[PDB]
């Protein structure tokens, strides 16, 4: 069968077709490898068929902690009671924790470099390993969870490890939450979408549905329009990082021997700090790293992501564009004109009809990132209502919500609400020089930067226990 | 569900105390609109030689890539107000929301 | 375990337990027999449990054509090329046409009387022998149809069979749309709820989901409260019909003999027309016939239909009362005073809450009928808008909605307003006079009785192909 | 489902043409609120012994019917403005919108 192998249409493949006279996939007949999602009812003749989240949809840092028991407890350092997470045995970073290596039947991140040997990393989520800078990310939380477990031992020496590890375990949680809604999700829905869609804060509602709607895995794909055709690595003082400060990305997914072997987090959360996002354009939409050359050290042939994030949303089922438009509230083009009209582009507008032939058809992904951007966001209105009213029902639908009455005390709330991602990243790593506020506007050295002795730790004299 | 309890479960059961499994681990989806699939129920559009969406042929993924989505490299535009960190702030985000399992 | 011979809760089993000093089952050993409904995806660890409807939503008359390709062929005439529904062919009524029997392993209706031996009626829906006032409108839909047939033959020689049975089809399914829509839920939901949720028809919208919602199915069981304990019969001058003219329900209950031996569908429609029927009061809620005595003749025990209503609502995992309030956007009562100011009963109220506790835990269906009704209708506020919700989106979601353009023509659509149910008993029965409209109203012979020579026929010569 | 058709199905098949099933027969039942279960996706509550719902006591099914259902029937009040025929059209009615399938 393999998916990955063969382009027979057959349970559980669906290859994506090859259109005459592709510019790289020269033999029509074949395909691009996809699996179909797992059905949450297998082979039912009644239900409609729907996808699986393996994971907790709660902004509660479950890509660090696992959103299953087993797993969670084996991400955890057990030979003693400080409530740390297990670190790599074999490595350190310039004397600072790694993720450990996970152990996988067919490791994709051994073949990105064969004589190198280094697997791929285990953390709350599979995908950790992915590219490089995303496993920056999962080790600094990683850290800080230990850096915080460390810190409230010596604040309550009586706190056995479980104590330790889920207090730690909170206030990580509650810091991914106040990154997210505080400093992220304004960037990326604009002001008056923000306003709309995440209106203060006022209590924990029982009845709004925390799920993740089937759509929204698709929808908040408008990230792939973010991306950068390579990773950038520069030292201590933002200085390209010799001899490769610039790797195409089609050699650092699932690289991961490039964090073992390559100079640590360092050079790549810099990179992240000080090099601007792509931005999205409508005749710029998604870069050939990913379009032509995703996966390509693992694959037989390199995927296109823009193709999947398509052909993923059929798997799903998903509707087209104007009934998301429809269910919305907003406007549905019915014709190339008026398409014109909604997109202020109409030679995108042509091109779309071209190949859709109504706008009914449009996939979500593609017609989401293709409408013209909100003021001070990266998405456009349909998007941004998807992805508004998911954020909303993950806040206002979360028992475990970091302002919620009772989950944190007044004084607990107060010195959260002084976390941020720059102190975060000073507290963990050798980096001495951060970017100012807001970290993801900020992005250029050395005018959008200050020394960390700048920034004030996090209180946590309100945590110890009288 | 215990009647108190401190802390968050680790597969997210008992947040939602009336019902225990939403926003836990290895559950289906909500969905918003239902489902559009070639037979109503499970085979994707694409999926049968000849069979249309709506009135229209089924466009495959990868055309509307080559003709809508493909640009020149050279001409990337790098955003003056947004740094590489929001890109992987948000891959990281998606992975504490969603993961949706295929067969190996 | 068999569900209706042994109390031992095991699935498929859910017997209701029976509670100490029960006015009825002394035994608390003993139990009231309940098998739970099909699970949607049988056996998984995956999927919230879900149940079944194996009927089209839609206002079609699928109880009179079926819903399954096999029955609804079963169920037609295919001698020839008539358009009909098949009738009896071992009994009249008067000289009309009953219903076909059924071939059914453990017929019910044959325990209801061993030395009559008139098994259950075959019909589009498997309950139309439930009780012989059911069956008698079955059976004049049936007729109605067979009338709509021949008359269509006439005004079109060239219809073969099948075009002559989907036009009489068409048809009687907009005769249930309209009676259903302008006859009887003004009726049910009051002239504010009919307004607030029945708005006038604009045209047929695709993105209105046409499903049953699976709070309805208990929710419209609200009807049960209307039940009176008996069922009357009336000869043609609408006296009572001797020598059994108000037999105990429990005596009726799959009684399909008395239909066949006892006088035809006259009598019953008579009784049905000329008799109130039961008002449901705050504490005459539903009658003993269900209550104590449901299904007595055809099982092992007397069932308690209220019971079962409630113990359906759990099988199913409804929300309790508060959370179909808060969907339904109305306050929710929190304590046995704001319960009592609701219902406007605070003796209901303590009752409520000294069974359940809180007003979150009342199961729809008990806290639905305890409601009081909203002015001109026999629903309150929560029943009225989960019924009211309902049937707008059956109507608004139907393609085949009998005033969508299209449809039916001008002409057409003029001429089925013309339509009711008083002359379709003309129209099928022996009965010449009838209730005036409107029939759901009207109860009291001869005050609001016509003659049926005052009600003008419908007129199908706009159904002329010439 | 056909580009054109002339009547309903009688399945209800293809009423809807994005989504083919809605409304259709044999189809599991929409939700309009998640469901509530003993153990969040199966179980119904009252089924394990000194299991409460929300921190009470599950009621059973017949104490409820006999402490607020249960009247004289002496009492019962004819409705003056309700022909039986209401209850009537009322379950023939029902029998055209659902029946929920049970095994036998
Ligand atoms: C055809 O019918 C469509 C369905 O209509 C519903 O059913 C029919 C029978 C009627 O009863 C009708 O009144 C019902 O609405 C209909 O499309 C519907 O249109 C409404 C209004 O545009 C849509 O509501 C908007 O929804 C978005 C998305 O959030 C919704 O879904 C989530 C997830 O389930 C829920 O948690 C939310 O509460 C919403 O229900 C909202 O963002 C939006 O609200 C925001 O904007 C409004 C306006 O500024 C503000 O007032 C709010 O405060 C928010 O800021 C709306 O609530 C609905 O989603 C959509 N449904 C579908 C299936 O598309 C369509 O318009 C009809 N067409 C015609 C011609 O009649
Ligand atoms: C706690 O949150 C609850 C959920 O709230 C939603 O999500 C949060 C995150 C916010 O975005 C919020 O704005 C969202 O609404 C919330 O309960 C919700 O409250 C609303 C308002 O009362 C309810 O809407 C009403 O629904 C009924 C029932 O029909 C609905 O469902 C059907 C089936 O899916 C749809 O087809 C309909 O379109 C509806 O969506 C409607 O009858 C009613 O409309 C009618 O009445 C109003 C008022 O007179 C008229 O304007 C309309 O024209 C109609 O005549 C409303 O649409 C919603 O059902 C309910 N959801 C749930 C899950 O219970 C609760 O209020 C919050 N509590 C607090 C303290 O914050
Ligand atoms: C290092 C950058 C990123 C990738 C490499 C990458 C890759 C993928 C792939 C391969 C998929 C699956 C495609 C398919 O359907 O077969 C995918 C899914 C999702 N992404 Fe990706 N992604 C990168 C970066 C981002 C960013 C910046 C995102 C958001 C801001 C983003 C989101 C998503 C989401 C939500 C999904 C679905 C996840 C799920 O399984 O439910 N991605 N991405
Ligand atoms: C002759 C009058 C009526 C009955 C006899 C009768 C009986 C029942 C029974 C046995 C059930 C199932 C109980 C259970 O859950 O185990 C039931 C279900 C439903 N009813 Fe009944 N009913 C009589 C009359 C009415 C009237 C007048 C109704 C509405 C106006 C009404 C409705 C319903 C509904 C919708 C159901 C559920 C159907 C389904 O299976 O989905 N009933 N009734
Ligand atoms: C557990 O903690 C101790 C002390 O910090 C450390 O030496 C050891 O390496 C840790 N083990 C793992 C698997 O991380
Ligand atoms: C693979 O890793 C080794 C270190 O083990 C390194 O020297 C080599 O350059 C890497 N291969 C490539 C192609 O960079
Ligand atoms: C079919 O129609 C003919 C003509 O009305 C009738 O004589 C015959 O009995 C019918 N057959 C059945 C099974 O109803
Ligand atoms: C049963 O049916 C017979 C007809 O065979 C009838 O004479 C008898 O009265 C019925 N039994 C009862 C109890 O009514
Ligand atoms: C691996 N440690
Ligand atoms: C992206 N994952
Ligand atoms: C059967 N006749
Ligand atoms: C009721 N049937
Ligand atoms: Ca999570
Ligand atoms: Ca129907
Ligand atoms: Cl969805
Ligand atoms: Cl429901």
């Amino acid at each position: 069968v393999n998916c990955e192998t063969s382009c027979v249409q057959q349970p559980p493949c669906f290859p994506l077709k090859i259109p005459p006279n592709d510019p790289r996939i020269k033999n029509q007949a074949d395909c691009i490898p996809f699996f179909r999602s797992c059905p949450a009812c297998p082979g039912s003749n009644i239900t409609i068929r729907n996808q699986i989240n393996a994971l907790t949809s709660f902004v509660d840092a479950s890509m660090v902690y696992g959103s299953e028991e087993p797993l969670a407890r084996n991400l955890r350092n057990m030979s003693n009671q400080l409530g740390l997470l297990a670190v790599n045995q074999r490595f350190q970073d310039n004397g600072r924790a790694l993720l450990p290596f996970d152990n996988l039947h067919d490791d994709p991140c051994l073949l990105t470099n064969r004589s190198a040997r280094i697997p791929c990393f285990l953390a709350g989520d599979t995908r950790s390993s992915e590219m490089p800078e995303l496993t920056s990310m999962h080790t600094l939380l990683l850290r800080e969870h230990n850096r915080l477990a460390t810190e409230l031992k010596s604040l309550n020496p009586r706190w056995d490890g479980e104590r330790l590890y889920q207090e730690a375990r909170k206030i990580v949680g509650a810091m991914v939450q106040i990154i997210t809604y505080r400093d992220y999700l304004p960037l990326v829905l604009g002001p008056t979408a923000m306003r709309k869609y995440l209106p203060t804060y006022r209590s924990y509602n029982d009845s709004v549905d925390p799920r993740i709607a089937n759509v929204f895995t698709n929808a908040f794909r408008y990230g792939h329009t973010l991306i950068q055709p390579f990773m950038f690595r520069l030292d201590n003082r933002y200085q390209p990082m010799e001899p490769n400060p610039r790797v195409p990305l089609s050699r650092v997914f699932f690289a991961s021997w490039r964090v073992v072997l390559e100079g640590g987090i360092d050079p790549i959360l810099r990179g992240l700090m000080a090099t601007p996002a792509k931005l999205n354009r409508q005749n710029q939409i998604a870069v050939d790293e990913i379009r032509e050359r995703l996966f390509e050290q693992v694959m037989r042939i390199g995927l296109d992501l823009p193709a999947l994030n398509m052909q993923r949303s059929r798997d799903h089922g998903l509707p087209g564009y104007n009934a998301w438009r429809r269910f919305c509230g907003l406007p549905q083009p019915e014709t190339v004109g008026q398409l014109g009209t909604v997109l202020r582009n109409l030679k995108l507008a042509r091109k779309l009809m071209e190949q859709y032939g109504t706008p009914n058809n449009i996939d979500i992904w593609m017609g989401g990132v293709s409408e013209p951007l909100k003021r001070k966001g990266r998405v456009g209105p349909l998007l941004a209502c998807i992805i508004g009213t998911q954020f909303r029902k993950l806040r206002d639908g979360d028992r475990f919500w970091w302002e919620n009455e009772g989950v944190f005390s007044m004084q607990q709330r107060q010195a959260l609400a002084q976390i941020s991602l720059p102190r975060i990243i000073c507290d963990n790593t050798g980096i001495t020089t951060v970017s100012k506020n807001n970290i993801f506007m900020s992005n250029s050295y050395p005018r959008d930067f200050v020394n960390c002795s700048t920034l004030p730790a996090l209180n946590l004299a309100s945590w110890r226990e009288a | 569900c215990p009647e108190q309890d401190k802390y968050r479960t680790i597969t997210g059961m008992c947040n939602n105390r009336r019902s225990p499994t939403l926003g836990a681990s290895n559950r289906a989806f909500v969905r918003w609109l239902p489902a559009e699939y070639e037979d109503g129920f499970s085979l994707p559009y694409g999926w049968t030689p000849g069979v249309k969406r709506n009135g229209f042929p089924v466009a495959l993924a990868r055309a509307v890539s080559n003709e809508i989505v493909r640009f020149p490299t050279d001409q990337l535009t790098p955003d003056q107000e947004r740094s590489l960190m929001f890109m992987q702030w948000g891959q990281l985000l998606d992975h504490d929301l969603d993961f949706t399992p295929e067969p190996a």
